[PDB]
């Protein structure tokens, strides 16, 4: 529809509710916030709660068994009806197929909605901000109860809130890429350009940015009635796991296959080799490890986001873990950003800090023309205030608008020498010049009250090394002296000892344009360049520390241990960012770089081999005379970099350049033009506190406090999954061989037979259900950050090591366990282990009601079966005593339990599970009928302990050999 | 495919991406190790077999209440044949043939083995105790003439030639049991048959209720005129301590069979000792279905 | 007697144990 861009300012009063100014009213919105909805968006309906349990119900590899519950109903039924004595074992059977099911299908709904209702809680942590200008003074809200008539006020970087129509623009160019495609900065005023409000220079829309510029507006649409709001995977770590689960398939259905064209040899009446065949490829495949993934990643991005870092998908989880460069840059991050003044320079004088709360302290206030000419510098280069609300403190607990660096000088000049509201008084304002970080440079022109210097004056100020030059003839003792080559040795000197204690330092100058052309009434402007911006008069210089953050010189000692390189990227002097980086622990004690070298040497530096020195610190502006070939090799033979005056332009080709090298970066950055470098690198970490919304929405991750610590705890956390993920796949694992080999041995060495389908059935979904599930939750090691990073296209998670560990090893003893029972019910109940083989045939021999034992004893085909059916039962509890033992092992993988403790409680509570599955399935009344599983003897319930304590044994002596001799060859063939 | 790289090099010399010195150590450490689970597991056996008596199993709860089977070995409980037709009856006289070639009266002469028990049913021998104090323990002999119109010192297809065919019932071996038969309170059991104190009594009848009337006359052969298992065996001791021991053996004869109908026949044995199940339809009792085609 | 073993006393103990082991699993779990 038509939007109100044709109709002017006085349509706008008579459009709305009377507003153009001081705000609209508090009062008001919460009327318009009754009358209309909040300013929110949802395009997606819902899929409902009943299909996606239906989908875990009926899903894959669960509707075998219902087929088979099927046929087992169907088989029951031909009996029921067409024959005398019914005999109902094929309606247990059904039943038993069914209660698998519901179980399992229960079991996976639950983890998959466990692990949806953290995922949709990330929205509303960092929630969007509108500048509003309500009636009270511009205040900051939730973003989302915007109203219509309402005043925003939008400035570069911010996210266009709702649908607006500019009313007064200084200079925002918007990129509406949301809706045209273009990524072209297109202006925006109150002229006008098209008569379709689409392509004009008027109203903005929602979803989009000023990139530049500051800009008020009215909003005109909220909610889902705009322009845009009408009309609108997989992670690689998930596709490896899903790719194993076809394999693993494709050998199940082959061992299902040819066990089932071997039971009907062996004459096992059709519907019982039909089950087994379900049994054996249900119990082979290893589906619940699909689940155990988003179990693992989406609780691990709930243990990221309470350190302070905050993953926007889910695949910055597992790319995070396996990072090797790290380049940040430091104020802000890797420092407080809390500047305070120390150590002025002027008048080849190094002055003192001067921090004392009483006035004329050791050493300053001598007053000069030079102190005052200073602080005039300080104070009328300054566009920050104190904000309101602030005469209850004196200094240093006054909040401040504006950025730091300016702030700190403001709160030094309110000390002494009087007050800035009183230079404010003074001197008169005309036109100024905005710090940006591509000139260095913030100059503003200024009327001076007296006639005393009736020239007019230009204040100015910034970078030291790059003001020298503009600002040359130095004002010593309120003189015009020249430069001389000493002078600029005594600059440089000082700003040798004051870049050594690590301190940032700013320089200062100031004009006096002469009215001998131009009189006391002439009016100016600037970007018509019509005023000398060389040759003005230098004053000195004024320092600033910053201290480093607490956490940061172990964070470094962290990613230096995990082999990570860290990466200094500034914007200030290479002294600076060399003191700080020597600080914090960048550049190590006892690495060095060409230039100390080169001056304990004392011989010039276009001589020494650049080889000796492991630690390098590149200016800004030989990075543009660097070519591609000329960048990599310093990436290459130096461990510990530090860029220097590095405009955020430059930091696309740092990380372009160490991404040829092949390498996973995480980067760092805050601003407009950051943006580049945040969606080119393989982690964007973006602010979250002191932070644009053009940055935040181009990054992979946010950091909630802006710390460099964080990153480093982001990756231990990221580490973490793939230690987790392998223990898991060696813990399902090693079920497959007492799953199996009872059926081999059964016709290979012709006994009866050790293990039946139901308690495969059962085995499979006791130790197959909740101890694998538990071993997500395991904590962190204790040299988790002692490794090198994973290379992530060499080192997948499935090895030849831990397929030889998990069958070959610890499921063959699982096996014996087993067997070792089997052998002592039959041998106890009378039958000896040499009288078994050849018994197979004459024991399932229907019609063969009198078998000799080893003693003479006479048995009945019913009588038989009973001892039979118990040796199944057995088997299953001795099952379960050594998947305790194979559970207890997995949780580390060199460390030992000793040295790791017993905290995972969802590991215990699986024990408890397993342990009372397994009494009541036996000790039941009613389940001699329906499972056909009989009680056991007290005494042997402890014949699969010996088994269980050699698996202990062995798997505790052969991590200790892999600690004591690393790189030996028990790590070369053991370690998976 | 992937050919010549993963097979074979002979620029490091790697079949299947390890050299020759790796692939020794690798089968000596799997060698090495299924030999000592073989140990482990041969030394848990042997360990086990410690605690295993042998004369008495360790567990007879069971085998607590023996069955009771019937000699021709047949394959559904069923009995079908031609009197006039000497391939149809063949496998049963072979059956009881093969069973009754140990109880010969020329298989029982080595009398410091075999010892000679009353001829009228008496009570439990007890040959001592489970210990091998006194070595192998004497048998009680039994004689075929007692099984008369069953054995084979007549009629050698005993009985299949001519119409009624006959059976031969015996209990299951059990180590150390002792039948206890039923009290003479004269309301115990059912329905009324002669009693004996040294006798376990057994019975056969008809099992439906047209199966009564076409079972026509059964005749029992045994050790003594009540028909059952005599007393002066069991309670058996083992085939350590007694090879060659001989269980009693009880022949019954259906004499006035009807032509051409399949009759139900349930055997029933009982006792104190002696119980019964629903699932197990061969303890303590047996059925059986002839069908005598003319 | 030789042939007899009741069953009752150990289902009765492997039930009391079920019911334990059942219980202080649930309280390991819900203990946070
Ligand atoms: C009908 C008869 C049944 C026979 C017994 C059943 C046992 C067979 C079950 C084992 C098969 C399971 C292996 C699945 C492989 C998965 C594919 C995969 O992704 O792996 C990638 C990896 C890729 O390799 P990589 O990435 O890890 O590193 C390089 C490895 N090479 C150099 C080999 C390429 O491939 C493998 O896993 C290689 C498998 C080697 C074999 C592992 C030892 C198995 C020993 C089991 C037999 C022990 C006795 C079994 C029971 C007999 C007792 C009666
Ligand atoms: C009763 C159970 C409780 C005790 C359980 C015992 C568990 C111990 C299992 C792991 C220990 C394996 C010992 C390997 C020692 C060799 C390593 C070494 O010294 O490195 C240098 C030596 C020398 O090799 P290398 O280190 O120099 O490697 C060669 C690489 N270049 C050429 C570059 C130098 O390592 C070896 O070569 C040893 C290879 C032989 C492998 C072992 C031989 C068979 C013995 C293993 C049987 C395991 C018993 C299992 C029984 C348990 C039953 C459940
Ligand atoms: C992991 C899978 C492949 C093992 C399961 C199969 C069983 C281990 C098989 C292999 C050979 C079988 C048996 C073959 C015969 C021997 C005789 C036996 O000898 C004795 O202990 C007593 C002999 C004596 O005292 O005279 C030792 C174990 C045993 C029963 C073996 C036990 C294990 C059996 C049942
Ligand atoms: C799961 C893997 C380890 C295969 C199983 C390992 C076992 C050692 C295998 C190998 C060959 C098998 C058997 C094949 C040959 C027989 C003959 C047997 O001799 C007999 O007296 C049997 C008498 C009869 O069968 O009537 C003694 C050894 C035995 C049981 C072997 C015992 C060991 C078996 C079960
Ligand atoms: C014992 C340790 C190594 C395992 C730690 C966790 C397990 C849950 C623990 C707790 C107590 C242990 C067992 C102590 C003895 C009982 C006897 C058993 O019941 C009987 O004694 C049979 C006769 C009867 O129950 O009356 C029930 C399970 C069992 C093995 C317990 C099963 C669980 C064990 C292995
Ligand atoms: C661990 C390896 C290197 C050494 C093996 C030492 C094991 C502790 C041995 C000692 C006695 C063995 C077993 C001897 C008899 C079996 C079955 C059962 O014993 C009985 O059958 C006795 C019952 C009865 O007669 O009343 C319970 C104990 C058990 C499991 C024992 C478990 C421990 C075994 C394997
Ligand atoms: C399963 C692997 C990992 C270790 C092997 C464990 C046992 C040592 C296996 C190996 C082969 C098995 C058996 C296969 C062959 C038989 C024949 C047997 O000789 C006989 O008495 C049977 C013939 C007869 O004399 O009547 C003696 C050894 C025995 C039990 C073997 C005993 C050891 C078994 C149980
Ligand atoms: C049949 C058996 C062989 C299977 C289970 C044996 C387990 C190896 C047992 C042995 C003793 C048990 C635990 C007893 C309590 C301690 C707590 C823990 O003690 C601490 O000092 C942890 C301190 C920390 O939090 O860092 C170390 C491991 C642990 C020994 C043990 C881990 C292994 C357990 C479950
Ligand atoms: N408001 C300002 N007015 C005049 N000069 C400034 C101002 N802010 C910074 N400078 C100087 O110009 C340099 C370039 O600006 P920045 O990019 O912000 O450098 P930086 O803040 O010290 O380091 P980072 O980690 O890139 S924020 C700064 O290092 C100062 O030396
Ligand atoms: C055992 O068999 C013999 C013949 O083999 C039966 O003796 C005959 O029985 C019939 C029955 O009426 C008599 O008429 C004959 O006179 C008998 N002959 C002889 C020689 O005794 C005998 O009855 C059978 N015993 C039974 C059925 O208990
Ligand atoms: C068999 O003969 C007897 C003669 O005592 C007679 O009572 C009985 O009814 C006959 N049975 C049949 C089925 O003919
Ligand atoms: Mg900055
Ligand atoms: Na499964
Ligand atoms: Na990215
Ligand atoms: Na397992
Ligand atoms: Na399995």
């Amino acid at each position: 529809s038509m939007d109100d861009h044709k109709l002017s300012l006085d349509e706008l009063h008579r459009k709305y509710g009377t507003d153009l100014s001081r705000g609209l009213t508090s009062a008001r919105a919460a009327e318009i916030l009754a009358r209309d909805g909040p300013n929110a968006l949802t395009p997606p309906p819902t899929t409902p709660e009943w299909i996606k349990f239906c989908r875990q119900l009926f899903g894959g590899f669960s509707m075998l068994l219902w087929i088979g519950a099927i046929l087992c109903f169907l088989a029951y039924s031909i009996q029921a009806a067409t024959e005398e004595e019914p005999q109902n074992d094929n309606l247990y059977l059904g039943v038993v197929l069914s209660a698998v099911v519901i179980i399992t299908g229960c079991f996976s709904y639950y983890q998959e909605a466990k692990s949806s209702k953290i995922m949709e809680s990330f929205k509303n942590m960092v929630p969007q901000q509108a500048l509003v200008i309500r009636n009270g003074e511009k205040m900051s809200i939730n973003a989302e109860e915007v109203v219509v008539g309402d005043l925003v006020e939008v400035k570069g970087g911010d996210r266009i809130p709702a649908d607006l129509r500019i009313i007064s623009a200084n200079g925002c160019k918007v990129d509406n890429s949301s809706l045209t495609g273009e990524s072209e900065p297109q202006t925006r005023s109150p002229d006008f350009t098209n008569e379709n409000p689409l392509e004009t220079r008027n109203i903005a829309f929602f979803s989009t940015n000023c990139v530049e510029g500051t800009a008020r507006g009215i909003v005109v649409y909220t909610g889902d009635r705009t322009v845009m709001g009408r009309i609108a995977g997989q992670t690689p770590i998930a596709a490896e796991i899903e790719h194993f689960i076809h394999i693993i398939t494709g050998v199940a259905v082959f061992l299902g296959v040819s066990f089932f064209i071997l039971s009907l040899i062996l004459e096992y009446t059709w519907l019982e080799a039909v089950i087994f065949l379900i049994g054996i490829i249900v119990a082979n495949v290893p589906e619940g490890l699909l689940a155990t993934v988003t179990v693992c990643l989406t609780l691990t991005a709930k243990r990221m986001a309470r350190k302070n870092c905050l993953v926007k998908n889910l695949e910055a989880v597992e790319t995070l873990g396996s990072t090797s460069t790290i380049c940040s840059d430091k104020t802000g991050t890797l420092t407080q950003n809390r500047m305070t003044v120390a150590h002025m320079w002027f008048d080849n004088q190094i002055h003192e800090a001067d921090t004392t709360e009483n006035q004329s302290g050791v050493s300053f206030d001598k007053t000069s023309a030079t102190w005052l000419a200073l602080s005039r510098i300080a104070g009328l280069c300054n566009r920050a205030v104190f904000q309101a609300n602030q005469e209850n403190l004196p200094i240093l607990k006054r909040a401040v608008a504006g950025d730091a660096s300016e702030s700190a000088l403001l709160k030094c000049i309110e000390l002494c020498c009087g007050s800035v509201k009183e230079m404010r008084e003074r001197y008169a304002k005309i036109v100024e010049i905005p710090f940006n970080s591509t000139n260095k440079y913030q100059l503003s022109i200024h009327k001076n009250p007296n006639t005393s210097e009736p020239q007019h004056l230009l204040v100015m100020k910034g970078a030291p090394e790059r003001i020298l030059d503009r600002c040359s003839s130095i004002l010593l003792h309120g003189k015009e002296q020249p430069l001389d080559e000493e002078l600029k040795d005594a600059f440089q000197n000082a700003y040798l000892e004051l870049g050594g204690l690590g301190e940032r330092v700013l320089g200062f100058c100031h004009l006096f344009l002469p009215d001998e052309q131009f009189p006391e009434g002439f009016q100016f402007d600037t970007d018509d360049v019509n005023f000398p911006i060389d040759n003005l008069c230098f004053v000195g210089l004024i320092s600033m520390i910053d201290p480093p953050r607490a956490a940061v010189p172990d964070a470094v000692g962290k990613c230096r241990s995990a082999g990570i390189k860290v990466i200094m990227v500034t914007g200030d002097h290479p002294i600076t960012a060399k003191a700080i980086a020597k600080g914090v622990g960048i550049i190590s004690e006892g690495n060095e770089t060409v230039e100390d070298i080169a001056a304990r040497l004392n011989i010039p530096v276009s001589q020494v081999n650049p080889r000796d020195a492991k630690a390098c610190v590149v200016h800004g502006s030989d990075l543009k005379d660097m070519t591609s070939e000329q960048l990599d090799d310093i990436l290459k033979y130096h461990t510990e970099i530090v860029f220097a005056r590095t405009s955020p332009q430059q930091k696309l080709i740092i990380v372009e350049g160490c991404q040829r090298q092949g390498a996973i970066v995480a980067v760092t950055g805050d601003g407009v033009n950051d943006s580049p470098a945040l969606k080119k690198a393989d982690i964007g970490v973006a602010m979250g506190i002191a932070g644009s919304d053009v940055s935040k929405q181009a990054a992979d991750m946010i950091l909630l406090d802006d710390n460099f610590a964080s990153i480093v705890t982001g990756v231990e956390e990221g580490r973490l999954i793939f230690d987790n993920l392998k223990k898991s796949i060696a813990y399902t694992l090693t079920s497959n061989i007492p799953e199996i080999t009872p059926f081999l041995i059964f016709i290979i060495a012709n006994i009866p037979l050790p293990l039946g389908t139901v308690t495969i059935l059962c085995i499979d979904l006791g130790t197959d259900m909740v101890p694998a599930i538990s071993l997500a939750y395991e904590q962190a090691e204790s040299d988790i950050m002692k490794r090198q990073p994973r290379n992530p296209k060499t080192d997948k998670l499935v090895n030849e090591r831990l397929i030889s560990m998990a069958y070959g090893q610890i499921g063959m003893i699982q096996a014996l366990g087993g067997f070792f029972t089997y052998f002592v019910i039959l041998a106890e109940n009378g039958f000896l282990p040499i009288h078994l083989l050849g018994l197979r045939v004459d024991w399932d021999d229907r019609w063969i009601n009198d078998v000799e034992d080893s003693y003479g004893q006479q048995w009945t085909y019913e009588q038989r079966k009973i001892v039979e059916f118990t040796c199944h039962t057995a088997f299953f509890v001795s099952i379960v005593v050594v998947q305790w033992a194979d559970l207890v092992i997995c949780k580390t993988r060199r460390n030992s339990v000793f040295q790791q403790g017993m905290k995972n409680k969802i590991l215990i509570f699986g024990l408890f599970e397993e342990t009372a599955l397994a009494a009541f399935l036996s000790y039941c009344p009613g389940m001699g009928v329906a499972l056909r599983m009989y009680p056991l003897k007290p005494t042997w319930w402890f014949c699969a302990f010996p088994y269980s304590l050699l698996i202990f044994v062995y798997d505790e002596v052969r991590k200790l050999i892999i600690r004591r001799r690393p790189g030996g060859w028990v790590e070369k063939e053991t370690y998976y | 495919g992937s050919w010549k790289k993963f097979i074979w090099n002979s620029e490091k010399k790697e079949f299947l991406g390890r050299t020759g010195g790796s692939w020794f150590k690798i089968l000596l450490f799997y060698v090495i190790f299924y030999g000592c689970l073989a140990g482990i597991f041969i030394g848990t056996i042997q360990v086990m077999l410690l605690t295993i008596s042998e004369f008495k199993p360790t567990y007879q709860d069971r085998v607590a209440p023996p069955g009771l089977t019937q000699i021709p070995q047949i394959q559904k409980t069923e009995i079908s044949f031609r009197p006039n037709d000497p391939k149809s009856y063949e496998a049963y006289v072979l059956n009881i043939v093969r069973f009754l070639e140990k109880y010969k009266d020329s298989a029982q002469r080595d009398d410091m083995i075999f010892e000679d028990c009353g001829d009228v049913p008496s009570e439990p021998k007890e040959r001592g105790d489970f210990n091998h104090e006194r070595g192998e323990r004497k048998v009680c002999r039994f004689k075929l003439e007692w099984l008369g119109n069953c054995s084979g010192l007549n009629d050698e297809t005993y009985g299949y030639k001519e119409g009624k065919p006959c059976i031969i019932i015996k209990l299951n071996r059990v180590l150390g049991f002792k039948p206890k038969p039923p009290k003479n309170e004269s309301l115990e059991t059912y329905p009324v048959m002669k009693y004996n104190p040294n006798v376990l009594p057994v019975q056969c009848t008809g099992k439906r209720d047209e199966d009564k009337d076409k079972v026509g006359n059964v005749e029992y052969f045994g050790l003594g005129n009540s028909p059952g298992f005599p007393l002066q065996y069991y309670p058996y001791y083992g085939k350590l301590l007694q090879p060659k021991y001989l269980q009693p053996l009880l022949a019954v004869q259906f004499t006035n069979l009807t032509m051409d109908t399949e009759i139900r026949i349930e055997c029933k044995a009982y006792g104190e000792n002696i119980g019964y199940s629903e699932k197990d339809r061969f303890q303590g009792r047996f059925d059986v279905k002839i069908e005598v085609k003319s | 007697d030789p042939f007899y073993y009741d069953y009752e006393t150990v289902r009765n103990g492997g039930l009391i144990f079920a019911g334990l082991a059942f219980i202080v699993g649930l309280l390991i779990l819900l203990s946070r």
